[PDB]
């Protein structure tokens, strides 16, 4: 899937390619990014993550190769993030040993690149159509 | 050097975050100075550590950086 999406979002720039100035279909990706956008941010809330092995000593609760899930389920969410997604984070750890949270196995969820492909394209959406608002 | 570091906390935060060692030299003695409550002693906007924790407190703890201050 993440490699479909990587593709996707590649036409989707090849689709840019040929812009330059405030282009009318650039807009109209615009617009149905906009259409769109719940689902932008459920991709995106996924693009916060590797993220949690900075978890492991920010609040550490054994460091021997195991941690509870509760001085990292109230440290980052404590400060953005839906906690349901914290939870589904929960689910993500895969309930290792126990209530205890897994580390590097984490990490993987590669598709790095993708999100900078999202971001590219988003950059230069700010840059193919610009001076602009809703975009923005 | 009141205002220099103050207004170092106020945008850049260094001591929450990009802290001197030996290197960053001007900062080896002004670290210990903090902690002290007379810090701003002259700076007319004498307030600026509730500012600073009203800000990067969030990142850390809030009274966290209140042991680092008030």
């Amino acid at each position: 899937l993440l490699d479909l999406q990587k593709d996707m979002v590649v036409m989707l720039l090849s689709l840019l390619e040929g812009n330059v100035v405030n282009g009318m279909i650039a807009r109209q990706m615009v617009d149905m990014l906009v259409e769109s956008s719940s689902n932008v941010e459920m991709i995106l809330k996924f693009f916060d993550m590797i993220v949690g092995s900075e978890a492991f000593q920010d609040y550490v609760t054994d460091p021997r190769g195991l941690i509870s899930k509760k001085d990292f389920q109230k440290a980052m969410d404590s400060q953005q993030f839906t906690g349901p997604e914290i939870q589904f984070l929960l689910s993500c750890s895969e309930a290792d040993e126990n209530e205890m949270i897994n580390f590097e196995e984490f990490a993987n969820r590669p598709a790095r690149d993708i999100g900078f492909n999202v971001a590219v394209l988003l950059t230069n959406l700010s840059e193919h159509v610009p001076h602009d608002p809703r975009l923005r | 050097r009141e205002k220099e570091l103050a207004r170092k906390l106020e945008f850049d935060g260094l001591y929450i975050t990009e802290q001197p060692g030996d290197d960053d030299v001007k900062g080896q003695w002004d670290r210990l100075v903090l902690n002290t409550p007379s810090f701003p002693s002259n700076y007319w906007d004498k307030f600026v550590k509730r500012k600073v924790l009203d800000k990067h407190g969030d990142i850390f703890g809030r009274e966290r950086i209140a042991e680092l201050l008030g």
